[PDB]
């Protein structure tokens, strides 16, 4: 005669603290759109599961997968590109939409998959004494490829007269920043947008989403699975000294 | 010429994290053979009147397993560099020991022709340019971080000469780097303490990269005031340090109720140990047994 | 205008290692891209290195590692290594300035600093 477990007995690893996004959220100055930090992230899990009770963002849209399926799909590469956009350009900015932004500075693969998270930064960007750190390239000699950056600051030569690195006739200055007008209305308030780019390929699947943990029973034979290794037995309490490692 | 010497039983480590007690366990893995011959190096401060001796940072074999041990009061060896091209293109391991805390970083940086570090002891103000880290030109990519915690804490009193003994074992299997380290308390200057100890596994990195060469990092003193480096009697310091080589030999280890391996025997060292391994018991009974062919 | 000059110089020993620290004192800084160029007789200006506002830095293979510049918290840290007699050249620094059209709508081109190696 064999006694089987009621439903199951499964235990998961410890807290396993998430990625150190606190430093990025609390960063005094976020990375500029033209120059965005690129640091590999691993040995952690996405923090979207804890955002149930928090500061809701303006929009959270995942075209590739539904918001509830994020925990059901493993992640390999986590790279977030944060930038600032104008409110009136939110409607004009979208995948598959032709426009000036899409043509020159916003270029991405047609099959790119990811999530878009937008939120109003007026609560923090306000009264910042109109810092001009943010900058962008309004015009360029060609279309920037994905994940590409331009380092050429030479004055663009439109006419036959050489610019010689200084302003002149038919000479254009490509680099430009978003003018901060204190009289800007609600619709002109800047909005911070983050796009998560990742292919989920070329790297091992190590990061997994949170999984619900059932209850534990003792003094009764039950199945268990620790670190992949499966077994069956009874879990009890022992006071025998054991090595910390 | 090289000076051969007998290799003590030191250099054993747990093959894995499995727990055992009062059971003899055989393990066939890259270990340090017992009583093997090891070549001991020499250190001098004055040179320039001999032939081909006293080389600078000589390159040592990068075998899959190598033993390392030394007793340096000032911790002369403070870093290790791994790689083949040494052009910083590939990842290189870096270890820094500061204030008894070990930090491991995989940052890529250029390697100098004769890397070295400068240490100025006996100074009125301590901790000066401690964080400068004038050991490499500059880093390129840093995507890994490590932190360290104290191993134990004691009462009032500080010693730099004889306070602890450091044991380190390094090996590479299928490109999986492993870290072994142990700090044991000993109080003896007459001779090296005789005993048996094992190193537990701390961290494992399955990078899988193939490497065939390495280079260490040494710290020297920038000014010549003392007749020596750090003390008197000898030409250059006074301490014990041995280096061994690991081979795919099979050992038999004895566990106890405390959970720590208390004895190790080399099956192939001698027929006695071979029969001990075959019978799975240290005690040897009367009779004649067939071992092998 | 920002003056990056720190000191005239000093004696250098064989196989030395000096890590100069920029003063980083003056007016309010800005997130402007920086470019480092090398000049010598018989050669024109070349794009030797380019460091952005903390995003990433690109350096030539010849000057990779042994000569480098790092940007951190609005501070420039130069790393100097592999000093040789052939390194005698002139360093040029180029920056980007937008709010400079009030009286001189021209780029702030810092004066080239000459460096020579000789025992």
């Amino acid at each position: 005669f064999r006694v089987q477990p009621t439903e199951s007995i499964v235990r998961f690893p410890n807290i396993t603290n998430l990625c150190p996004f606190g430093e990025v959220f609390n960063a005094t100055r976020f990375a500029s759109v033209y120059a965005w930090n690129r640091k590999r992230i691993s040995n952690c899990v996405a923090d979207y599961s804890v955002l149930y009770n928090s500061a809701s963002f303006s929009t959270f849209k995942c075209y590739g997968v539904s918001p509830t399926k994020l925990n059901d799909l493993c992640f390999t590469n986590v790279y977030a590109d944060s930038f600032v956009i104008r409110g009136d350009e939110v409607r004009q900015i979208a995948p598959g939409q032709t426009g000036k932004i899409a043509d020159y500075n916003y270029k991405l693969p047609d099959d790119f998959t990811g999530c878009v998270i937008a939120w109003n930064s007026n609560n923090l960007d306000s009264k910042v004494g109109g810092n001009y750190n943010y900058l962008y390239r309004l015009f360029r000699k060609s279309n920037l490829k994905p994940f590409e950056r331009d380092i050429s600051t030479e004055i663009y030569q439109a006419g036959s007269t050489p610019c010689n690195g200084v302003e002149g006739f038919n000479c254009y200055f490509p680099l430009q920043s978003y003018g901060f007008q204190p009289t800007n209305g609600v619709g002109y308030q800047p909005y911070r947008v983050v796009v998560l780019s990742f292919e989920l390929l070329h790297a091992p699947a190590t990061v997994c989403g949170p999984k619900k943990s059932t209850n534990l029973v003792k003094n009764k034979c039950v199945n268990f699975n620790f670190n992949g290794l499966t077994g069956t037995g009874v879990l009890t309490e022992s006071n025998k000294k054991f090595l910390p490692f | 010429p090289p000076a051969y010497t007998n290799s003590f039983t030191r250099g054993v480590y747990y093959p894995d994290k499995v727990f055992r007690s009062s059971v003899l366990h055989s393990t066939q893995d890259l270990f340090l053979p017992f009583f093997s011959n090891v070549t001991w190096f020499h250190a001098i401060h004055v040179s320039g009147t001999n032939g081909t001796k006293r080389f600078d940072n000589p390159v040592l074999p990068f075998n899959d397993g190598v033993y390392f041990a030394s007793t340096e009061k000032s911790n002369i060896i403070r870093g290790w560099i791994f790689g083949t091209t040494l052009d910083s293109k590939t990842q290189s391991l870096l270890i820094v020991n500061n204030a008894t805390n070990v930090v491991i970083k995989v940052c890529e940086f250029q390697f100098c022709n004769d890397p070295f570090l400068g240490v100025y002891y006996h100074k009125n103000n301590k901790s000066w340019m401690e964080s400068e880290f004038r050991v490499y030109s500059s880093a390129n990519n840093c995507t890994f971080e490590y932190v360290s915690q104290p191993f134990l804490m004691d009462l009032e009193g500080k010693q730099g000469n004889f306070k602890n003994l450091r044991e380190f074992v390094f090996k590479n299997i299928d490109g999986y780097f492993k870290i072994y380290s142990k700090h044991t308390p000993i109080n003896l200057v007459r001779d090296l303490p005789q005993g048996f100890s094992a190193l537990e596994p701390l961290v494992d990195l399955p990078i899988g990269i193939n490497i065939t060469r390495f280079q260490t990092l040494l710290a020297l003193h920038r000014s010549y005031l003392t007749p020596g480096d750090s003390s008197s009697g000898w030409t250059a310091g006074a301490a014990a340090y041995y280096v061994g080589y690991l081979q795919p030999r099979t050992f038999l280890l004895k566990y106890n109720e405390n959970g720590t391996i208390t004895d190790a025997v080399d099956c192939a060292l001698d027929p006695l140990s071979e029969t001990k391994c075959t019978l799975k018991s240290f005690t040897v009974e009367k009779g004649i047994y067939q071992t092998s062919n | 205008h920002v003056q990056l000059v720190e000191s005239g110089g000093g004696l250098v020993q064989a196989g030395g290692s000096l890590r100069l620290s920029c003063a980083a004192s003056g007016s309010i800084f800005s997130s402007n891209a920086m470019s480092w160029y090398r000049q010598a007789p018989g050669k024109q200006r070349e794009l030797v290195a380019s460091i952005t506002s903390g995003g990433n830095a690109d350096y030539a293979d010849s000057v990779k590692g042994r000569f480098t510049i790092s940007r951190d918290k609005n501070t420039v840290y130069p790393e100097m290594s592999s000093l040789k007699p052939a390194d005698t050249a002139v360093y040029y620094c180029h920056a980007v300035g937008q709010e400079a059209s009030a009286y001189a709508p021209r780029a702030y081109w810092g004066q080239g600093t000459q460096v020579t190696v000789s025992s």
